[PDB]
């Protein structure tokens, strides 16, 4: 809450002019992208409450139906009762000119923010070209500010709207993310020192993530590590070179053990549908790129091919076949043929050869050349 | 095509029903109280781990979102059990507000919000005696404002069947707002916790705190209830090797659970208690005791007629012969003591039998048996001695003669020192006898000799095979094994493929007499490659025209026709040739 | 002072609110097609049924509610009832009966059974109009309106304005070109003509026109000194040729007429604060705030491992060209790129490639067409990704030499 | 079919005498199922012949005093909301909800827990079929059979039968698996499916009309509508799930895309929409003539 800028001075300033005072008119509708670190909430919730410029704020992650999305709206707006409810979208533009007919924003641009749009894309077709043009469907003073992760240039609903104003907020750059990963808040060193191992901490760590937030909390952990042999040792170049041994370890390891358990049918039946998936070019006939991933195969080569794997005093029991599908439940195996029947489709192999060698070698049996070569 | 009709106990059908039933219903009953007991005592190793978990996650609260990611084995079969018991402890030392979500009554993400906010609502509205999102919060905020603020906890019973779009959604409105709601949820993930790195793409992934539980891998959870459940003096009903084999074995191949396995125990003791009629003595010996002195003769004749107690009679002298072999009151006399024979065999079989599994435990390689399950298995399916493998543990067991073979001696001795007078009366006081062996093992020779005379009086005295050993034993061991496999675990691919092939049922059928069906599928595959359809319609016409002279053409083409018309259909109709749509015909062969 | 807020409370309303000023440029001959019809269908009882097709931020609303505001300057108020619809809102046939019941003021009777046949309902909704009557029907964005499940509120008006003769005019705004080759065929036969217009802009020359008519200080006076000041200075900025210049470069990416609105109002608000007669320097950043590449903002400001994926999935047409591919392809061109390189930096390890796809499918840069390593698509261009990596600013000279090999 | 069915048991089927006696083999073991129904077990019992007579013959010998839904599935209206519907009615007395499946579902479970001793058990005549299965649909069976008052016998006659019966699933009714022969030809399946030697009329196409939602019928309006505009390009090789998603999206029919998909499975159901995958690996979608699909939604609107 403290903080409004750390240094986004120049689009916080043309953000701030555009609302402009109350009694006149603003832009109908604004559109904010930007990649996820940069401030898009933190930089327009600090600026609106300093003007508390009456606003109504919703993400579109929580509100799932297009009932709650205007409902959390008016609701939000009237306290600026009960439910005030509204099934439909004509419903809340006829609600909404009672709601904004009150002394504290009748002539007071009303904001109805909204975050991360991107979910908003896929509500209806109804209600992104119905949310831009609130400014004359309703004639009540209304700004609807976005702000999205997604471009503008997806976000449009292919017959056009009303093309809303388009702010880029930059992404953070690499001196400006030495001064605002926490030069503001380090508590008991100079902040010349924390900067100090920050400055070196991140150019060495630009390269992976700029996002902030994940940045502030691997510095908020690898710097009181760093910062315990200074106090208790005693040359930030000497504990510089200290600090990248672990920090090498830490970016590599920020998953127990990949061996399961299973029953030793379903141990032959997922190797055969490996052996069946990975060279699968009619090569049944030899021994009884890679790249691409796994080719489907149906259901009776697999059965011919667990046959041959296993020592031959199988028979098809009602379990063999309820074990065949109880993989698929758990994942190991995939049905690609989506409804093509309950008679045998093809079943694709979905696990990864390391955890297959592992299965295959905890019952006696060695496969790699057997697998693809 | 539903057509409901409406209207508008103890049938069971010599083996009289009412107590025979009374004496099923007390047995399988009991039987599954202690199968729910001990259950839950193995999980508390486990699970109360979990609470000093839960209680330091919740308890630090003044970002972050924990998640305990249980891993649970593949046995999805009695997954609700430790649920149910984890519900409960979790209930208990923990707050009165866990619900659980099934992952089937949820497709997406209004079915999740509406179904969690109603059991969070019965749960909260009993014990502190609605689509809506941030109205859970308000009966949150409403429901406990005091007690440290309670977490409510979630169970995802399977993590893995949930589509990714809800659970992702779900997640980051939980983390949004929990300044009020802690939420600690914990899915049981049913392979590995590798997985939650797959359904959770990277963002959502870092929004949580993980931190895992093992879970008891199965085979160690089926040696204490197989252990305890059969392998006991307790309980009256014992089990045939044979039947006990194939029940263990379509465990540890196919199914891997324990809840199939007290089902097929359950089948067992049904199938007994209805099949032969001195299954109705199966208690213990003063409840023997009761009915065997008043019962009816026939069924008296049937405990001298069956074949064990003949045997019996074989091997015994004229003059009790003459009186005991028809008359009642002398055959209660010999019957009454052989069922505490039965229940002495029992006695001195099984505590000598752990004696020689923890003896054979503490062996290096093990090569008698991996595990206390598989020494039943070895001492009843060829005789012991008989066999090469208790050859292999004796020749083993002499050169292993140092201080590990007397400490695990000692150690072993200690584990039935608790079952000395556990046992409390053996049936030669072999505790006293065994200890009286055993009680010079503080004070090398006198391990080997020791060792001699304490393994051939214990094996060669009791532990043999159980039948021709004892008479009346039909009583207490059910033994049908592929009349019961059919029953439990069946193959249709097998029977279609026998019937279809030799449907030979006794009039020379055997290897063109009595079917249609087979006619169509022998002579379909007479032709093994694949097939189209008016040849194959003239050549099922050929082979039953070979049955007509063998005993005017185009009515019996049209006869022909119509018969094989309603033969492949159901030719069809089975699973094999699928029809093969937009050609001029053929029929593809889908199983070979 | 009193100047710049009045300036810009004046300027700001028909600057981007789209209030009514009433200066219309480009329409003259539809505008006077549009009056007598209206007149003649809103004076006698006859009822006839215009159509207007045009573009998107052009003409449309605001000539339709000139003509109405001037109508209605007419009387013998005339009881024209005027009933505006918009197809964005009334999505479906039961919210636009309510809907025409809202407008009409019928509930003080009371009318509360739903009737099967809706010509009875439409005919019951003008029938108890008619005893207690002109209506105009402004059907505004029609090309959602042609998407009913049975298309009842196109069909049983035009059957009642040939049909009922009360006076009525079927007013349809439309937006996508095949208003009559979308609607249905009994419809379409039915009574969809009658005379259809279209909309198009105009030349530039006179363009530069409508800029100075729109951004001139109007008629109405905050101070006329301070109208005579600013609107000589829009005159001064519209005669030199760099605002001339802008202009005609927003001319062959938009004729709009709505884009001139956005342009100039973000130079409106650079103003006030200080030199409130401002430069075409001032106009030419107001343009440049209005960004041309929405998507090199998206790139530019990605990590470099990102980028070095990005050109290897580029990469991944210029050779083995047309596939959708999968991760382990991407895997295997970014290590043999390194492994062309000597320095071990950039071999990062398996685990975390994966955080930079995970990243990047949420800017939808890739596309998904069995969950993490399978069939993927990339929309987007090179010559933009070309561009992108010689104005990163910390852009290595490894990934420099990625470029250039390509 | 007709008047190739006249023909259909003329003269001699070549056994007799064994055919009755090994379906009188099994008259002996119906006190047995009996027995082992009322323990809470549920039978299955697969064949190579025709035992639904058998099943009929043990309704009437032991099923005179309990309520039994004996539901077909071989002939194509059922699928499982006739069941729950019927069940809801002609059992409980009652009329039950009717917003949706999982409403009813978890109603009927409702009313069975708080009432005891109501002793209902249904019979399902071959529960494998193309129309009774599917995860929607067979773990309605499941939940609904778990309970203790609910016993449900069937009988499976495909090769690949057991199939849909993951081990969750199958835990959800305790089977025990008999095994039958009887030989009889399988007359009602056959009768009633269909024969080859005289595409879907108009009937089942009613029938999926008067099941589903009022949207459902919109949506196929718009699918049958591109197919119907565009029948006699040979090029036309079906709509992609995604022009076909912003398609009905514009329309306002459907709001997602996890709906649409699950709408669109469960219309691959009835077979008239087929997948085909083209040379992307994006599978677009054509269904089954063109003279046949004029004639509903000429009906549909006068
Ligand atoms: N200039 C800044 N100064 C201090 N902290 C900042 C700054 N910019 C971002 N943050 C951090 O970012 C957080 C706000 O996140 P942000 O505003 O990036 O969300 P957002 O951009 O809406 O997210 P998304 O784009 O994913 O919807 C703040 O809590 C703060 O921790
Ligand atoms: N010939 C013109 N005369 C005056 N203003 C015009 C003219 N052409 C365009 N405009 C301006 O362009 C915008 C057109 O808005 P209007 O809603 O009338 O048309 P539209 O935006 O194409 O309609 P829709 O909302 O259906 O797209 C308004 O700002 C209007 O002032």
């Amino acid at each position: 809450l403290e903080n409004v800028v750390l240094c986004r001075e120049s689009q916080v300033s043309i953000l701030q002019s555009l609302f402009g005072e109350r009694h006149h008119f603003s832009f109908p509708s604004i559109f904010i992208y930007g990649h996820t670190a940069s401030g898009k909430t933190y930089v327009t919730q600090t600026l609106l409450k300093t003007l508390e410029l009456p606003h109504v704020f919703v993400n579109c992650v929580e509100c799932f139906t297009l009932r709650l999305l205007l409902e959390q709206i008016l609701n939000k707006l009237n306290h600026l009762s009960t439910e005030i409810t509204c099934e439909t979208f004509n419903d809340f533009v006829r609600l909404f000119k009672q709601v904004t007919t009150a002394e504290n924003l009748k002539d007071q641009t009303v904001y109805i923010v909204l975050d991360k749009a991107e979910y908003l894309r896929d509500m209806e077709a109804n209600l992104l070209p119905g949310f831009l043009r609130l400014q004359e469907l309703a004639d009540r003073n209304v700004t609807v500010l976005f702000l999205s992760e997604i471009v503008w240039e997806k976000f449009r609903p292919n017959t056009g709207c009303f093309e809303p104003f388009v702010l880029y907020f930059p992404d953070y750059s690499i001196g400006n993310l030495q001064k605002i990963l926490s030069h503001d808040h380090p508590p008991e060193y100079s902040a010349d020192f924390y900067a100090a191992y920050i400055n070196i901490l991140l150019g060495v760590f630009y390269t992976v993530c700029r996002d902030l937030k994940e940045l502030r909390h691997l510095a908020v952990l690898n710097f009181p590590k760093y910062c315990e042999p200074v106090v208790k040792g005693e040359d930030t170049r000497k504990l510089w070179r200290n600090i990248e041994p672990h920090l090498k370890k830490a970016m590599q390891t920020v998953s127990a053990h990949t061996h399961v358990e299973l029953p030793y049918y379903s141990k032959f039946i997922l190797i055969a549908a490996y052996l069946a998936s990975y060279n699968p070019a009619r090569t049944d006939k030899r021994f009884f790129n890679h790249l691409l991933g796994p080719k489907p195969f149906p259901l009776d080569r697999l059965l011919a091919i667990l046959y041959s794997i296993v020592d031959s005093r199988v028979a098809p029991t009602a379990n063999i076949f309820s074990q065949i599908t109880s993989l698929v439940t758990l994942q190991l195996l995939t049905l690609v043929g989506h409804d093509d029947q309950l008679d045998g489709p093809k079943y694709k192999c979905t696990v990864s050869l390391d955890f297959i060698r592992a299965i295959a070698r905890t019952v006696n049996f060695d496969i790699i050349k057997y697998l693809y070569d | 095509g539903c057509f409901v009709f409406k209207p508008n106990e103890d049938y069971f059908n010599p083996e009289d029903s009412k107590l025979r039933f009374e004496t099923y219903q007390l047995i399988w009953q009991q039987m599954k109280s202690e199968n729910e007991r001990l259950q839950e005592e193995l999980n508390k190793n486990l699970f109360d781990n979990l609470i000093e978990f839960l209680q330091k996650s919740h308890s630090g609260f003044q970002r972050e979102i924990p998640t305990a990611a249980l891993v649970l084995g593949v046995n999805v079969t009695d997954h609700d059990l430790t649920f149910g018991s984890l519900t409960e402890a979790l209930q208990n030392n923990v707050t009165p507000y866990v619900v659980s979500l099934q992952a089937k009554d949820c497709p997406d993400m209004k079915h999740f919000l509406q179904k969690l906010i109603s059991q969070l609502m019965d749960c909260c509205v009993d014990i502190k005696s609605q689509k809506t999102d941030p109205k859970m919060l308000s009966k949150k905020r409403t429901t406990s404002s005091q007690w440290q603020s309670p977490p409510v906890v979630v169970i995802l019973k399977d993590m893995e069947s949930f589509a990714t779009k809800v659970l992702q959604d779900f997640i980051i409105i939980s983390s949004q707002h929990l300044h009020e709601f802690p939420l600690i949820l914990i899915f049981g993930i049913a392979t590995s916790p590798i997985i939650i790195h797959r359904l959770l793409p990277h963002a959502v992934s870092s929004l949580l705190c993980i931190e895992l539980f093992q879970s008891l891998s199965c085979k160690e959870h089926l040696t204490t209830v197989l252990d305890k459940l059969l392998l006991t003096t307790q309980f009256p009903f014992k089990i045939n090797e044979k039947v006990l084999q194939v029940l263990t074995n379509i465990f540890l191949y196919h199914d891997f659970s324990v809840q199939n396995f007290i089902k097929g125990l359950q089948l067992s003791l049904l199938e007994h208690f209805y099949s032969q009629p001195l299954s109705v003595l199966c208690c213990n010996l003063p409840e023997a005791k009761r009915r065997i002195n008043f019962l009816s003769n026939n069924q008296c004749e049937n405990i001298r007629r069956l074949p064990s107690f003949r045997r019996y009679v074989e091997k015994q002298a004229s003059e009790k012969q003459v009186a005991l072999l028809t008359n009642e009151r002398y055959l209660k006399e010999e019957t009454q003591l052989l069922l505490e024979n039965l229940h002495v065999y029992h006695m001195n079989y099984f505590l000598v039998l752990r004696c020689l599994h923890k003896f054979t435990s503490s062996l290096p390689k093990y090569p008698l048996g991996r595990q206390i399950r598989e020494l039943y298995c070895t001492c009843l399916e060829k005789n012991i001695w008989d066999s090469e493998e208790y050859a292999s543990v004796l020749q083993l067991l002499r050169m292993l003669a140092k201080d590990e073979l007397m400490t695990i001696l000692e150690k072993c001795f200690k584990v039935f020192k608790s079952y000395c007078e556990n046992h409390l009366g053996s049936t030669a006081k072999r505790i006293e006898e065994f200890l009286a062996q055993f009680q010079s093992l503080d004070e090398k020779f006198e391990v080997l000799r020791e060792n001699v005379v304490n393994f051939i009086d214990c094996l060669v005295r009791e532990y043999l095979l159980p039948p021709e050993t004892q008479p009346l034993h039909e009583v207490v061991y059910f033994s049908a094994a592929h009349a019961l496999r059919e029953h439990l675990n069946a193959a249709p691919r097998i029977a279609l493929h026998t019937a279809l092939n030799n449907p030979y049922y006794y009039l020379k059928n055997e290897a063109n007499i009595a079917p249609d069906i087979c006619i169509a599928y022998k002579l379909h595959l007479e032709c093994s490659r694949l097939i189209n359809l008016v040849d194959w319609s003239e050549a099922f016409a050929t082979v039953v025209t070979a049955a007509e002279k063998m005993d005017t053409s185009e009515e019996m083409n049209e006869i022909i026709h119509a018969r094989f018309i309603r033969a492949v259909s159901e030719l069809e109709l089975l699973g094999f040739i699928k029809p093969t749509k937009q050609k001029t015909d053929h029929v593809a062969r889908l199983t070979w | 002072t009193e100047c710049l807020s009045q300036v810009q409370r004046i300027l700001r309303e028909r600057f981007c609110r789209q209030s009514p000023h009433s200066n219309l440029f480009g329409v003259q001959v539809q505008y006077k097609h549009l009056s007598e019809l209206l007149k003649r269908t809103a004076l006698h009882g006859e009822s006839n049924s215009v159509l207007i097709i045009g573009p998107r931020g052009s003409g449309k609303t605001m000539l339709i509610n000139h003509a109405l505001k001037e109508l209605m300057e007419i009387e013998e108020s005339e009881n024209v009832l005027q009933v505006h619809l918009n197809g964005l809102l009334q999505i479906n046939d039961k919210i636009a009966l309510k809907e025409i019941t809202r407008q009409l003021n019928l509930e003080n009777v009371v009318g509360d059974k739903v009737f099967g046949s809706f010509a009875e309902n439409l005919s019951f909704l003008l029938e108890a109009l008619k005893k207690g009557c002109p209506v105009i029907f402004i059907l505004d964005e029609f090309d959602l309106f042609a998407h009913h499940k049975n298309q009842t509120l196109l069909y049983n008006l035009f059957d009642i304005s040939q049909s009922a003769q009360t006076p009525i005019a079927v007013i349809g705004l439309t937006c996508r070109l095949d208003i009559l080759e979308l609607l249905e065929k009994r419809v379409k036969s039915r009574f969809s003509h009658r005379q259809i217009h279209l909309m198009n802009s105009f030349g530039f020359p006179q363009y530069v026109k409508i800029f100075k008519e729109q951004l001139s200080l109007p008629a109405e006076f905050p101070d006329k000194v301070f109208a005579e000041k600013w609107n000589e200075n829009v005159q001064y900025l519209s005669e030199d040729r760099s605002v001339q210049e802008v202009l005609q470069k927003h001319f062959n990416i938009s004729k709009n007429l709505r884009s001139l609105h956005m342009l100039l109002m973000l130079a409106l608000n650079r103003v006030t604060a200080s030199h409130p007669f401002m430069t075409a320097v001032d106009l030419m950043e107001a343009s440049q705030l209005c960004s041309m590449d929405s998507k090199a903002n998206i790139v530019h400001g990605l990590s470099v491992l990102e980028i070095c994926l990005i050109i290897a999935m580029k990469h991944l047409n210029d050779i083995y060209e047309e596939e959708p591919f999968n991760f382990q392809m991407v895997y295997n061109e970014f290590q043999k790129f390194v492994q062309r390189k000597a320095h071990s930096v950039y071999n990062f390890e398996k685990p975390v490639v994966m955080k930079a796809f995970e990243h990047l499918q949420q800017l939808e840069l890739i596309k998904p067409m069995e969950r993490e390593y399978q069939l993927m698509k990339l929309l987007l261009d090179n010559t933009q990704i070309m561009n992108a990596l010689q104005k990163y600013p910390n852009c290595p000279t490894d990934v420099r030499q990625w470029a250039t090999s390509s | 079919q007709q008047t190739l069915r006249n023909l259909l048991s003329k003269v001699s089927p070549s056994f007799s005498a064994e055919l009755k006696q090994l379906n009188q083999q099994y008259e002996k073991l119906f006190h047995k199922w009996m027995l082992q129904l009322h323990l809470g077990f549920n039978i299955v019992l697969y064949g190579l012949g025709s035992k639904r007579d058998l099943l009929e013959r043990f309704r009437t010998t032991m099923l005179q005093d309990s309520i039994h839904v004996v539901i077909n599935g071989f002939f194509p209206g059922i699928s499982v909301k006739s069941v729950l519907n019927s069940i809801t009615e002609e059992v409980l007395d009652h009329m039950g909800t009717f917003r949706s499946i999982l409403d009813q579902l978890d109603w009927i479970v409702n009313k069975f827990k708080e009432d005891s001793s109501l002793e209902l058990f249904l019979l399902i005549h071959n529960l494998d079929s193309q129309m009774l299965r599917g995860e929607k649909s067979q773990q309605i069976i499941g939940q609904l059979s778990s309970l203790h008052n609910i016993y449900l016998i069937a009988s499976i006659d495909h090769l690949n039968a057991p199939l849909m019966w993951d081990h969750a699933k199958q835990s959800l009714f305790n089977w025990l698996w008999y095994e039958t022969t009887t030989y009889s030809p399988y007359t009602e399946e056959t009768s009633y499916e269909n024969s080859l030697l005289v595409s879907l009329p108009l009937s089942s196409l009613t029938h999926v009309l008067r099941s589903l939602t009022p949207n459902a019928r919109g949506i196929f309006r718009l699918l049958i509508k591109y197919q119907l505009d565009n029948q006699d390009n040979p090029s036309y090789i079906g709509l992609s799930f995604q022009d076909f998603y912003q398609q009905c999206r514009e329309a306002f029919l459907v709001n997602s895309d996890l709906t649409l998909r699950a709408q669109l499975t469960e219309f691959r159901d009835h077979k008239l929409i087929r997948t085909k995958k083209g040379t992307d690996g994006v599978e677009y979608l054509l269904i089954p003539d063109n003279g046949t699909l004029t004639d509903f939604l000429e009906k549909e609107e006068e």
